[PDB]
Protein backbone atom coordinates (compact mmCIF):
# COMPACT_ATOMS: atom_id res chain seq x y z
CA UNK A 1 0.00 0.00 0.00
CA UNK A 2 3.07 2.27 0.78
CA UNK A 3 4.33 2.24 -2.72
CA UNK A 4 1.23 1.41 -5.10
CA UNK A 5 -1.66 3.13 -6.13
CA UNK A 6 -4.79 1.94 -4.30
CA UNK A 7 -6.26 2.01 -8.11
CA UNK A 8 -4.81 -1.66 -8.27
CA UNK A 9 -3.73 -2.47 -4.49
CA UNK A 10 -6.93 -4.20 -4.03
CA UNK A 11 -5.95 -6.17 -6.99
CA UNK A 12 -2.08 -6.65 -6.02
CA UNK A 13 -3.29 -7.57 -2.15
CA UNK A 14 -6.11 -10.02 -3.32
CA UNK A 15 -3.56 -12.53 -4.95
CA UNK A 16 -1.46 -12.05 -1.75
CA UNK A 17 -4.13 -12.57 0.31
CA UNK A 18 -5.24 -15.71 -1.54
CA UNK A 19 -1.79 -17.24 -1.50
CA UNK A 20 -2.18 -17.32 2.46
CA UNK A 21 -5.35 -18.33 2.54
CA UNK A 22 -4.88 -21.13 0.38
CA UNK A 23 -1.72 -22.06 2.40
CA UNK A 24 -3.57 -22.73 5.08
CA UNK A 25 -6.31 -24.50 3.66
CA UNK A 26 -3.71 -26.63 2.08
CA UNK A 27 -2.22 -27.17 6.45
CA UNK A 28 -5.64 -28.41 7.28
CA UNK A 29 -6.89 -30.78 4.86
CA UNK A 30 -3.91 -32.36 5.47
CA UNK A 31 -4.09 -32.13 9.20
CA UNK A 32 -6.99 -34.38 9.10
CA UNK A 33 -5.55 -36.67 7.26
CA UNK A 34 -2.74 -37.08 9.98
CA UNK A 35 -6.21 -37.16 12.42
CA UNK A 36 -7.77 -39.52 10.37
CA UNK A 37 -4.04 -42.12 10.55
CA UNK A 38 -4.01 -41.08 14.70
CA UNK A 39 -7.48 -41.80 15.37
CA UNK A 40 -7.16 -45.23 13.81
CA UNK A 41 -4.32 -45.77 15.37
CA UNK A 42 -6.33 -44.78 18.98
CA UNK A 43 -8.54 -47.45 17.96
CA UNK A 44 -6.43 -49.80 17.56
CA UNK A 45 -4.61 -49.25 21.55
CA UNK A 46 -8.17 -48.93 22.91
CA UNK A 47 -8.70 -52.74 21.74
CA UNK A 48 -5.34 -53.49 22.75
CA UNK A 49 -5.77 -52.42 26.26
CA UNK B 1 -26.96 10.85 -9.23
CA UNK B 2 -25.03 14.17 -8.84
CA UNK B 3 -22.81 15.93 -10.71
CA UNK B 4 -19.94 17.94 -10.00
CA UNK B 5 -18.00 20.11 -12.00
CA UNK B 6 -14.43 22.54 -12.20
CA UNK B 7 -12.10 24.01 -14.35
CA UNK B 8 -8.65 22.79 -14.19
CA UNK B 9 -5.28 23.01 -16.06
CA UNK B 10 -4.57 20.25 -18.75
CA UNK B 11 -1.66 18.83 -16.57
CA UNK B 12 -3.58 17.61 -13.87
CA UNK B 13 -6.42 15.83 -15.83
CA UNK B 14 -5.53 12.75 -14.80
CA UNK B 15 -5.38 13.82 -11.23
CA UNK B 16 -9.24 13.36 -11.25
CA UNK B 17 -8.49 9.78 -11.60
CA UNK B 18 -8.78 7.54 -7.56
CA UNK B 19 -5.70 7.24 -5.88
CA UNK B 20 -3.57 10.03 -7.97
CA UNK B 21 -1.48 12.05 -5.32
CA UNK B 22 -0.61 15.74 -6.52
CA UNK B 23 -1.20 19.60 -5.47
CA UNK B 24 -4.66 19.38 -6.65
CA UNK B 25 -5.57 15.84 -6.19
CA UNK B 26 -4.94 16.46 -2.22
CA UNK B 27 -5.70 19.58 -1.57
CA UNK B 28 -8.69 21.02 -3.83
CA UNK B 29 -10.91 17.34 -5.13
CA UNK B 30 -10.02 14.02 -4.55
CA UNK B 31 -11.73 11.06 -5.69
CA UNK B 32 -13.00 7.89 -2.92
CA UNK B 33 -10.80 4.94 -3.43
CA UNK B 34 -13.59 2.67 -4.36
CA UNK B 35 -15.62 5.73 -6.72
CA UNK B 36 -18.50 4.80 -8.14
CA UNK B 37 -19.39 6.67 -11.36
CA UNK B 38 -17.05 8.30 -13.83
CA UNK B 39 -15.98 11.93 -15.34
CA UNK B 40 -15.97 13.71 -18.32
CA UNK B 41 -13.31 16.16 -19.17
CA UNK B 42 -12.37 18.09 -22.63
CA UNK B 43 -10.25 20.85 -23.42
CA UNK B 44 -12.49 23.96 -23.84
CA UNK B 45 -10.39 26.33 -25.16
CA UNK B 46 -12.78 27.85 -26.85
CA UNK B 47 -14.85 29.62 -24.22
CA UNK B 48 -12.53 29.10 -20.90
CA UNK B 49 -9.48 30.66 -22.50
Amino acid sequence: FSRLDKVEAEVQIDRLITGRLQSLQTYVTQQLIRAAEIRASANLAATKM
Amino acid sequence: VYADSFVIRGDEVRQIAPGQTGNIADYNYKLPDDFTGCVIAWNSNKLDS
